[PDB]
């Protein structure tokens, strides 16, 4: 499965 | 073998016209299993192989969670970046993030990536060691900044060491009927005559899984026979793979070049003549 | 920003037969940005309801598609590939050869 949180830039 | 599971995302602005395109696709090895895109009143993340309906409504329903809350968040980053190079809302731009586990031979985490690119350029990366971030400008340096203050290489690693890794476990498990089984190709030579003094020799690979593959014509003692015409490996439509590769050769001396294929589903490399 | 011109292949999925049932696949590639137009053509006319895959990318961040349908390939059918991106200065045409 894919990350839940995506990271801010 | 060695396997890797992979997600890509992609949001692309679209101005005057509302909230950016998002669409993000889940690969293992060469095999694409789970899709979301955001264009819909009602966007899910929904199968891409047969083999994934073996999942539960609580998998898809957390999957969809995660990937509308990842279309939000880069609209969110596209106004950021929009905001770091000074840049008009008139503008179409794409932010694309890349990442995934590779696993060994031995069925152990090999490596870990992540990057982020802005505008079909570098712009944030994720080392392998799990642990820093590499800027390719001053902006980006700010991204990693930001990083750095939540710890984002610590969460990062925690995702692509544990859960990528344990869900890539039980995806090739789930899979393996087709994951796991090598096809090999199926080959031919095709003949084309240009003039009365040359001909075309066409070698095909037909049918393979997975996509690594090597065509090579040979001409006697020259194994890469010059002016080989090779095409990229594209996909059949069906999951497997195609690819050829073509020479010109005088007319009368077709026996004297020998196509070589090589792919993992093969226990030999295969020779063919026209 | 990085632009990409699109590579084109035409090509069948199975080895093209006369009044069998066959699929024709334009698989564009190493583009960039995503935003792209595509047609399959019969005899220069525009085939309607083409499917496309899910948009994908390489490890240089440039996108690729596999548009797809049904077709019966005869001897005197002419089926080609039109394409359009920023990249080009006017649309491209790539003729379907049953040999490529």
């Amino acid at each position: 499965r894919q990350p839940a949180k995506a990271p801010l830039l | 073998g060695s396997h890797s599971l992979k997600y890509f995302h992609t949001s692309v602005s679209r101005p005057g016209r509302g909230e950016p395109r998002f669409i993000s696709v889940g690969y293992v090895d060469d095999t694409q299993f789970v899709r979301f895109d955001n264009d819909a009143a009602s966007p899910r993340m929904v199968p891409r192989a047969p083999w994934m309906e073996q999942e539960g409504s609580e998998y898809w329903d957390r999957e969809t969670r995660s990937a509308r809350d990842t279309a939000q968040i880069f609209r969110v980053n596209l106004r950021t970046l929009r905001g770091y190079y000074n840049q008009s809302e008139a503008g179409s731009h794409t932010l694309q993030w890349m990442h995934g586990c590779e696993l060994g031979p031995d069925g152990r985490f090999l490596r870990g990536y992540e990057q982020f690119a802005y505008d079909g350029k570098d712009y944030l990366t994720l080392n392998e060691d799990l642990r820093s971030w590499t800027a390719v400008d001053t902006a980006a340096q700010i991204s990693e900044q930001k990083s750095n203050d939540a710890s984002e290489a610590e969460h990062q690693r925690a995702y692509l060491e544990d859960t990528c890794v344990e869900w890539l476990h039980k995806y090739l498990e789930k899979g393996k009927e087709t994951l796991l089984h090598l096809e090999p190709p199926k080959t031919h030579v095709t003949h084309h005559p240009i003039s009365d003094h040359e001909a075309t020799l066409r070698c095909w690979a037909l049918g393979f899984y997975p996509a690594e593959i090597t065509l090579t014509w040979q001409q006697d003692g020259e194994g890469h026979t010059q002016d080989t015409e090779l095409v990229e490996t594209r996909p059949a439509g069906d999951g497997t793979f195609q690819k050829w590769a073509a020479v010109v050769v005088p007319s009368g001396e077709e026996q004297r070049y020998t196509c070589h294929v090589q792919h993992e589903g093969l226990p030999e490399p295969v020779t063919l003549r026209w | 920003m990085i632009q990409r011109t699109p590579k084109i292949q035409v090509y069948s999925r199975h080895p093209a037969e006369n009044g069998k049932s066959n699929f024709l696949n334009c698989y564009v590639s190493g583009f960039h940005p995503s935003d792209i137009e595509v047609d399959l053509l019969k005899n220069g006319e525009r085939i309607e309801k083409v499917e496309h895959s899910d948009l994908s990318f390489s490890k240089d961040w440039s996108f690729y598609l596999l548009y797809y349908t049904e077709f019966t390939p005869t001897e005197k059918d002419e089926y080609a590939c039109r394409v359009n991106h920023v990249t080009l200065s006017q649309p491209k045409i790539v003729k379907w050869d049953r040999d490529m």
